[PDB]
Protein backbone atom coordinates (compact mmCIF):
# COMPACT_ATOMS: atom_id res chain seq x y z
CA UNK A 1 0.00 0.00 0.00
CA UNK A 2 1.95 2.88 1.64
CA UNK A 3 5.37 2.47 -0.29
CA UNK A 4 6.57 5.54 1.55
CA UNK A 5 7.08 5.71 5.49
CA UNK A 6 8.63 9.15 7.77
CA UNK A 7 9.80 9.08 10.65
CA UNK A 8 11.05 12.54 11.70
CA UNK A 9 12.45 14.04 15.21
CA UNK A 10 11.14 17.12 15.59
CA UNK A 11 12.29 19.98 17.75
CA UNK A 12 11.86 23.50 18.67
CA UNK A 13 12.68 26.40 21.02
CA UNK A 14 11.16 29.57 21.47
CA UNK A 15 11.92 32.80 22.62
CA UNK A 16 11.36 34.84 24.71
CA UNK A 17 9.18 32.54 25.70
CA UNK A 18 11.56 30.10 26.87
CA UNK A 19 9.34 27.14 25.40
CA UNK A 20 10.76 23.68 24.07
CA UNK A 21 9.42 20.76 22.18
CA UNK A 22 10.73 17.79 21.25
CA UNK A 23 8.70 14.47 19.73
CA UNK A 24 8.72 11.96 17.32
CA UNK A 25 6.82 11.58 14.40
CA UNK A 26 5.91 8.97 11.97
CA UNK A 27 3.80 8.93 8.77
CA UNK A 28 1.99 12.56 10.68
CA UNK A 29 1.19 11.30 14.06
CA UNK A 30 2.98 11.69 17.46
CA UNK A 31 4.63 9.26 18.95
CA UNK A 32 5.99 10.48 21.72
CA UNK A 33 7.00 13.82 23.23
CA UNK A 34 9.74 15.14 25.87
CA UNK A 35 7.54 17.15 28.77
CA UNK A 36 10.12 19.70 29.06
CA UNK A 37 9.07 20.72 32.98
CA UNK A 38 8.77 16.95 33.98
CA UNK A 39 11.82 15.66 31.85
CA UNK A 40 9.56 12.75 30.90
CA UNK A 41 8.80 10.97 28.03
CA UNK A 42 5.38 11.11 27.16
CA UNK A 43 4.28 8.65 25.18
CA UNK A 44 1.37 9.62 22.82
CA UNK A 45 -0.44 6.16 23.57
CA UNK A 46 0.57 4.00 26.65
CA UNK A 47 0.85 1.39 24.87
CA UNK A 48 3.97 2.72 22.73
CA UNK A 49 5.92 2.91 26.38
CA UNK A 50 5.26 -0.49 27.05
CA UNK A 51 7.11 -1.84 23.68
CA UNK A 52 9.37 1.01 23.15
CA UNK A 53 11.45 3.37 25.79
CA UNK A 54 13.55 6.91 24.75
CA UNK A 55 16.41 8.31 27.18
CA UNK A 56 14.40 11.70 27.96
CA UNK A 57 18.26 13.22 28.99
CA UNK A 58 19.41 13.48 25.33
CA UNK A 59 16.18 15.55 24.15
CA UNK A 60 16.19 18.43 26.79
CA UNK A 61 20.13 18.32 25.71
CA UNK A 62 19.45 18.87 22.14
CA UNK A 63 16.61 21.95 22.79
CA UNK A 64 19.57 23.79 24.91
CA UNK A 65 21.70 23.53 21.94
CA UNK A 66 18.26 24.64 20.09
CA UNK A 67 18.29 27.59 22.26
CA UNK A 68 21.57 28.27 21.95
CA UNK A 69 21.38 27.70 17.97
CA UNK A 70 18.58 30.00 18.28
CA UNK A 71 19.81 33.10 19.94
CA UNK A 72 22.70 33.15 17.18
CA UNK A 73 20.50 32.89 14.51
CA UNK A 74 18.09 35.88 15.95
CA UNK A 75 21.52 38.09 15.89
CA UNK A 76 22.73 36.62 12.20
CA UNK A 77 19.15 37.55 11.05
CA UNK A 78 19.34 41.18 12.88
CA UNK A 79 16.70 40.10 14.71
CA UNK A 80 14.29 39.50 12.10
CA UNK A 81 10.89 38.31 14.00
CA UNK A 82 8.80 35.19 12.81
CA UNK A 83 5.53 36.40 11.16
CA UNK A 84 2.40 35.31 12.62
CA UNK A 85 -0.11 33.02 10.93
CA UNK A 86 -3.41 32.85 12.35
CA UNK A 87 -4.72 29.24 12.57
CA UNK A 88 -7.98 27.41 11.12
CA UNK A 89 -10.03 25.99 13.31
CA UNK A 90 -12.04 22.69 12.90
CA UNK A 91 -14.81 21.35 15.34
CA UNK A 92 -15.87 17.70 15.13
CA UNK A 93 -16.80 14.61 17.34
CA UNK A 94 -14.58 11.18 16.92
CA UNK A 95 -17.61 8.92 16.15
CA UNK A 96 -21.26 9.50 14.46
CA UNK A 97 -23.77 11.79 17.80
CA UNK A 98 -26.30 9.77 19.40
CA UNK A 99 -28.08 11.49 22.68
CA UNK A 100 -26.57 10.39 26.06
CA UNK A 101 -23.72 8.21 24.48
CA UNK A 102 -20.25 9.31 25.16
CA UNK A 103 -18.67 11.18 22.73
CA UNK A 104 -15.29 13.79 22.46
CA UNK A 105 -15.23 16.95 20.83
CA UNK A 106 -12.05 17.48 18.90
CA UNK A 107 -11.03 21.08 18.27
CA UNK A 108 -8.33 20.62 15.25
CA UNK A 109 -5.84 23.75 15.39
CA UNK A 110 -4.05 23.93 11.97
CA UNK A 111 -1.22 25.73 9.48
CA UNK A 112 -0.24 28.07 12.53
CA UNK A 113 2.94 29.61 14.01
CA UNK A 114 4.21 30.64 16.41
CA UNK A 115 3.84 27.49 18.17
CA UNK A 116 1.55 29.32 20.63
CA UNK A 117 -2.21 29.20 21.12
CA UNK A 118 -4.57 29.89 23.92
CA UNK A 119 -7.47 27.32 23.92
CA UNK A 120 -10.72 26.91 25.65
CA UNK A 121 -13.82 24.99 25.59
CA UNK A 122 -17.17 26.79 26.10
CA UNK A 123 -20.29 24.94 27.29
CA UNK A 124 -23.46 27.31 26.69
CA UNK A 125 -20.93 30.46 26.74
CA UNK A 126 -19.22 28.78 30.36
CA UNK A 127 -15.30 26.97 30.51
CA UNK A 128 -15.27 23.83 30.97
CA UNK A 129 -11.99 22.35 32.07
CA UNK A 130 -13.84 18.26 32.86
CA UNK A 131 -11.86 15.88 31.20
CA UNK A 132 -10.35 17.97 28.34
CA UNK A 133 -6.55 16.83 26.98
CA UNK A 134 -4.61 17.93 24.31
CA UNK A 135 -1.23 17.48 21.94
CA UNK A 136 1.81 19.02 21.78
CA UNK A 137 2.54 20.77 18.51
CA UNK A 138 2.25 18.26 15.55
CA UNK A 139 4.94 19.37 12.61
CA UNK A 140 4.16 20.29 9.23
CA UNK A 141 5.92 19.84 6.00
CA UNK A 142 4.97 23.85 5.61
CA UNK A 143 6.44 23.73 9.15
CA UNK A 144 4.15 25.69 10.36
CA UNK A 145 2.36 23.50 13.13
CA UNK A 146 -1.42 21.55 13.81
CA UNK A 147 -2.39 21.03 17.36
CA UNK A 148 -5.52 19.06 18.86
CA UNK A 149 -8.06 19.77 21.87
CA UNK A 150 -10.13 16.63 23.14
CA UNK A 151 -13.24 17.47 25.27
CA UNK A 152 -15.24 14.27 26.42
CA UNK A 153 -18.92 14.99 26.86
CA UNK A 154 -22.41 13.62 26.66
CA UNK A 155 -24.78 14.79 23.42
CA UNK A 156 -27.62 16.28 24.11
CA UNK A 157 -30.11 18.08 21.99
CA UNK A 158 -30.14 21.07 25.80
CA UNK A 159 -25.97 21.85 24.93
CA UNK A 160 -24.05 24.09 22.57
CA UNK A 161 -20.08 23.84 22.70
CA UNK A 162 -17.98 26.45 21.56
CA UNK A 163 -13.86 26.04 20.75
CA UNK A 164 -12.30 29.36 22.06
CA UNK A 165 -8.93 29.79 19.99
CA UNK A 166 -6.56 33.32 20.51
CA UNK A 167 -3.63 33.24 18.99
CA UNK A 168 -1.85 36.53 17.96
CA UNK A 169 -1.84 36.18 14.01
CA UNK A 170 -5.74 36.74 14.74
CA UNK A 171 -7.61 39.99 15.06
CA UNK A 172 -10.42 38.69 17.52
CA UNK A 173 -10.59 35.07 19.32
CA UNK A 174 -11.72 32.64 16.95
CA UNK A 175 -14.83 30.58 17.79
CA UNK A 176 -15.87 27.35 16.26
CA UNK A 177 -19.15 26.57 17.24
CA UNK A 178 -20.94 22.91 17.48
CA UNK A 179 -24.68 21.75 17.88
CA UNK A 180 -26.10 18.22 17.81
CA UNK A 181 -27.15 18.41 14.65
CA UNK A 182 -23.57 19.53 12.91
CA UNK B 1 13.94 -1.58 22.37
CA UNK B 2 15.30 1.84 22.82
CA UNK B 3 14.80 4.67 19.98
CA UNK B 4 17.80 6.66 19.47
CA UNK B 5 18.16 10.19 19.11
CA UNK B 6 19.74 12.16 16.52
CA UNK B 7 21.90 15.46 17.81
CA UNK B 8 21.18 18.45 16.89
CA UNK B 9 24.95 20.36 15.85
CA UNK B 10 25.71 23.44 17.94
CA UNK B 11 26.70 26.22 15.35
CA UNK C 1 1.68 40.32 25.25
CA UNK C 2 3.06 41.15 21.48
CA UNK C 3 6.30 40.56 22.02
CA UNK C 4 8.35 39.47 19.12
CA UNK C 5 9.06 35.75 18.46
CA UNK C 6 11.86 33.72 17.42
CA UNK C 7 11.35 30.62 16.59
CA UNK C 8 14.15 27.57 15.77
CA UNK C 9 13.50 24.48 14.76
CA UNK C 10 15.03 21.12 13.90
CA UNK C 11 13.69 17.88 11.98
CA UNK C 12 15.56 15.45 12.26
CA UNK C 13 13.97 13.35 9.20
CA UNK C 14 14.40 9.02 8.16
CA UNK C 15 12.32 8.09 4.60
CA UNK C 16 12.25 4.78 4.16
CA UNK C 17 10.90 2.81 1.12
CA UNK C 18 10.68 -0.93 0.51
CA UNK C 19 10.83 -0.89 4.48
CA UNK C 20 14.71 -0.23 5.33
CA UNK C 21 16.14 -0.98 1.76
CA UNK C 22 16.21 2.47 0.95
CA UNK C 23 16.50 5.05 3.78
CA UNK C 24 17.06 8.98 3.06
CA UNK C 25 18.43 10.87 6.47
CA UNK C 26 17.41 14.79 6.39
CA UNK C 27 19.17 16.86 9.23
CA UNK C 28 17.06 20.22 8.72
CA UNK C 29 17.62 23.41 10.94
CA UNK C 30 15.13 26.13 10.48
CA UNK C 31 14.58 29.99 11.60
CA UNK C 32 10.74 30.32 11.83
CA UNK C 33 9.62 28.65 8.53
CA UNK C 34 12.95 29.12 6.72
CA UNK C 35 14.67 25.91 6.17
CA UNK C 36 18.55 27.38 6.26
CA UNK C 37 21.03 24.30 6.24
CA UNK C 38 20.48 20.85 5.61
CA UNK C 39 22.45 17.39 5.48
CA UNK C 40 20.97 15.38 3.09
CA UNK C 41 22.48 11.55 3.20
CA UNK C 42 22.11 11.23 -0.41
CA UNK C 43 24.30 14.26 -0.83
CA UNK C 44 27.26 13.34 1.76
CA UNK C 45 27.84 16.71 3.73
CA UNK C 46 25.68 20.08 5.01
CA UNK C 47 24.15 22.62 2.17
CA UNK C 48 23.22 25.71 2.98
CA UNK C 49 19.48 26.32 1.68
CA UNK C 50 19.35 29.68 2.43
CA UNK C 51 21.66 32.80 2.84
CA UNK C 52 21.46 32.40 6.10
CA UNK C 53 22.88 28.74 6.47
CA UNK C 54 26.41 29.47 4.59
CA UNK C 55 28.17 29.60 7.96
CA UNK C 56 26.65 26.19 9.31
CA UNK C 57 27.54 24.05 5.99
CA UNK C 58 31.30 25.30 5.93
CA UNK C 59 31.55 24.98 9.88
CA UNK C 60 29.91 21.52 10.26
CA UNK C 61 31.40 20.42 7.03
CA UNK C 62 34.99 21.09 8.44
CA UNK C 63 34.22 18.30 11.38
CA UNK C 64 35.25 15.09 10.21
CA UNK C 65 33.91 12.96 13.07
CA UNK C 66 30.88 15.16 12.69
CA UNK C 67 29.71 13.89 9.09
CA UNK C 68 30.87 10.59 9.55
CA UNK C 69 27.72 10.47 12.39
CA UNK C 70 26.07 11.73 9.89
CA UNK C 71 26.88 9.68 7.19
CA UNK C 72 26.24 6.82 9.47
CA UNK C 73 23.11 7.78 10.83
CA UNK C 74 20.91 6.05 7.94
CA UNK C 75 22.14 3.44 9.97
CA UNK C 76 22.42 3.87 13.41
CA UNK C 77 19.48 6.08 13.79
CA UNK C 78 16.91 5.53 10.83
CA UNK C 79 17.21 1.49 10.65
CA UNK C 80 17.72 1.20 14.34
CA UNK C 81 14.40 3.18 15.11
CA UNK C 82 12.01 1.90 12.63
CA UNK C 83 12.99 -1.64 13.91
CA UNK C 84 12.01 -0.53 17.53
CA UNK C 85 8.71 1.01 16.86
CA UNK C 86 7.87 -1.15 13.60
CA UNK C 87 5.46 -3.73 15.15
CA UNK C 88 3.19 -0.94 16.20
CA UNK C 89 3.38 1.59 13.66
CA UNK C 90 4.06 0.18 10.14
CA UNK C 91 2.41 -2.94 10.78
CA UNK C 92 -0.80 -0.96 12.89
CA UNK C 93 -4.04 -1.84 11.52
CA UNK C 94 -7.21 -1.13 12.81
CA UNK C 95 -10.42 -1.39 11.23
CA UNK C 96 -12.93 1.50 10.26
CA UNK C 97 -15.99 1.62 11.60
CA UNK C 98 -18.34 2.20 8.73
CA UNK C 99 -21.84 3.92 10.10
CA UNK C 100 -24.93 4.75 7.46
CA UNK C 101 -27.61 7.32 8.25
CA UNK C 102 -29.43 9.76 6.85
CA UNK C 103 -27.84 13.60 7.90
CA UNK C 104 -30.06 15.03 10.71
CA UNK C 105 -29.81 18.19 8.64
CA UNK C 106 -31.92 18.04 5.36
CA UNK C 107 -30.60 20.83 3.15
CA UNK C 108 -32.11 20.37 -0.14
CA UNK C 109 -35.39 19.50 -1.83
CA UNK C 110 -36.28 16.62 -3.75
CA UNK C 111 -32.99 14.83 -2.86
CA UNK C 112 -31.47 14.03 0.83
CA UNK C 113 -28.23 13.93 2.25
CA UNK C 114 -27.22 10.00 3.20
CA UNK C 115 -23.50 9.87 5.54
CA UNK C 116 -21.74 7.23 5.10
CA UNK C 117 -19.11 7.44 8.47
CA UNK C 118 -16.07 6.16 8.50
CA UNK C 119 -14.20 6.27 11.48
CA UNK C 120 -11.13 4.80 13.97
CA UNK C 121 -9.45 3.06 10.91
CA UNK C 122 -5.78 3.18 10.64
CA UNK C 123 -3.15 3.62 8.87
CA UNK C 124 -5.21 6.98 6.73
CA UNK C 125 -5.50 5.12 3.07
CA UNK C 126 -8.91 4.62 2.20
CA UNK C 127 -11.51 4.30 -0.50
CA UNK C 128 -14.83 4.74 0.15
CA UNK C 129 -17.37 4.25 -2.35
CA UNK C 130 -21.54 4.97 -3.25
CA UNK C 131 -23.81 2.30 -4.67
CA UNK C 132 -27.47 2.50 -5.96
CA UNK C 133 -29.04 -0.94 -6.60
CA UNK C 134 -25.72 -1.92 -7.79
CA UNK C 135 -24.59 1.61 -9.74
CA UNK C 136 -22.07 3.57 -8.64
CA UNK C 137 -22.31 6.88 -7.68
CA UNK C 138 -20.00 10.01 -9.07
CA UNK C 139 -22.98 12.30 -8.64
CA UNK C 140 -23.67 14.04 -5.66
CA UNK C 141 -21.29 12.15 -3.44
CA UNK C 142 -19.75 15.00 -0.76
CA UNK C 143 -16.63 13.71 1.13
CA UNK C 144 -14.47 15.02 3.90
CA UNK C 145 -11.22 14.07 2.61
CA UNK C 146 -9.24 12.31 5.16
CA UNK C 147 -9.58 13.82 8.71
CA UNK C 148 -6.62 13.20 11.64
CA UNK C 149 -7.91 12.49 14.52
CA UNK C 150 -4.46 13.06 16.14
CA UNK C 151 -4.77 10.05 18.45
CA UNK C 152 -3.35 7.51 15.45
CA UNK C 153 -7.13 6.95 14.42
CA UNK C 154 -8.15 8.31 11.12
CA UNK C 155 -11.92 9.26 10.34
CA UNK C 156 -13.75 10.46 6.87
CA UNK C 157 -17.44 11.25 5.92
CA UNK C 158 -19.38 10.47 2.29
CA UNK C 159 -22.44 11.96 1.68
CA UNK C 160 -24.60 11.02 -1.01
CA UNK C 161 -27.57 13.43 -2.29
CA UNK C 162 -30.17 10.35 -2.50
CA UNK C 163 -33.61 10.33 -4.44
CA UNK C 164 -35.53 9.53 -0.70
CA UNK C 165 -37.80 6.32 -2.13
CA UNK C 166 -38.83 3.23 -0.03
CA UNK C 167 -34.09 1.19 -3.67
CA UNK C 168 -30.77 0.17 -1.53
CA UNK C 169 -27.79 2.14 -1.20
CA UNK C 170 -24.43 1.00 -0.37
CA UNK C 171 -21.33 2.45 1.43
CA UNK C 172 -18.54 0.45 0.47
CA UNK C 173 -15.21 0.90 2.02
CA UNK C 174 -11.44 -0.81 1.19
CA UNK C 175 -9.01 -0.04 3.85
CA UNK C 176 -5.44 -2.26 4.18
CA UNK C 177 -6.79 -3.66 7.66
CA UNK C 178 -9.08 -5.62 5.44
CA UNK C 179 -9.36 -8.40 3.03
CA UNK C 180 -12.60 -7.53 1.46
CA UNK C 181 -14.54 -4.62 1.06
CA UNK C 182 -16.86 -3.35 3.78
CA UNK C 183 -19.83 -2.92 2.69
CA UNK C 184 -22.95 -1.16 4.36
CA UNK C 185 -26.40 -1.32 3.16
CA UNK C 186 -29.09 1.02 3.42
CA UNK C 187 -32.62 1.00 2.48
CA UNK C 188 -34.95 3.84 2.77
C1 LIG D 1 -6.32 32.08 28.06
O1 LIG D 1 -7.63 32.68 28.02
C2 LIG D 1 -8.36 32.60 29.25
C3 LIG D 1 -9.71 33.23 28.99
O2 LIG D 1 -10.50 32.42 28.13
C4 LIG D 1 -7.59 33.30 30.37
O3 LIG D 1 -8.28 33.14 31.60
C5 LIG D 1 -6.18 32.71 30.48
O4 LIG D 1 -5.43 33.43 31.45
C6 LIG D 1 -5.48 32.78 29.12
N1 LIG D 1 -4.15 32.20 29.21
C7 LIG D 1 -3.15 32.57 28.41
C8 LIG D 1 -1.84 31.86 28.62
O5 LIG D 1 -3.29 33.43 27.54
C1 LIG E 1 12.14 -4.96 -1.37
O1 LIG E 1 12.99 -5.59 -0.38
C2 LIG E 1 13.02 -7.02 -0.49
C3 LIG E 1 13.77 -7.54 0.71
O2 LIG E 1 15.05 -6.92 0.85
C4 LIG E 1 13.66 -7.40 -1.82
O3 LIG E 1 13.73 -8.82 -1.94
C5 LIG E 1 12.85 -6.81 -2.96
O4 LIG E 1 13.50 -7.05 -4.20
C6 LIG E 1 12.66 -5.30 -2.79
N1 LIG E 1 11.73 -4.79 -3.79
C7 LIG E 1 11.86 -3.60 -4.38
C8 LIG E 1 10.81 -3.25 -5.39
O5 LIG E 1 12.79 -2.84 -4.12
Amino acid sequence: IKEEHVIIQAEFYLNPDQSGEFMFDFDGDEIFHVDMAKKETVWRLEEFGRFASFEAQGALANIAVDKANLEIMTKRSNYTPITNVPPEVTVLTNSPVELREPNVLICFIDKFTPPVVNVTWLRNGKPVTTGVSETVFLPREDHLFRKFHYLPFLPSTEDVYDCRVEHWGLDEPLLKHWEFDT
Amino acid sequence: DRYRLNYSLPT
Amino acid sequence: DTRPRFLEQVKHECHFFNGTERVRFLDRYFYHQEEYVRFDSDVGEYRAVTELGRPDAEYWNSQKDLLEQKRAAVDTYCRHNYGVGESFTVQRRVYPEVTVYPAKTQPLQHHNLLVCSVNGFYPGSIEVRWFRNGQEEKTGVVSTGLIQNGDWTFQTLVMLETVPRSEVYTCQVEHPSLTSPLTVEWRA
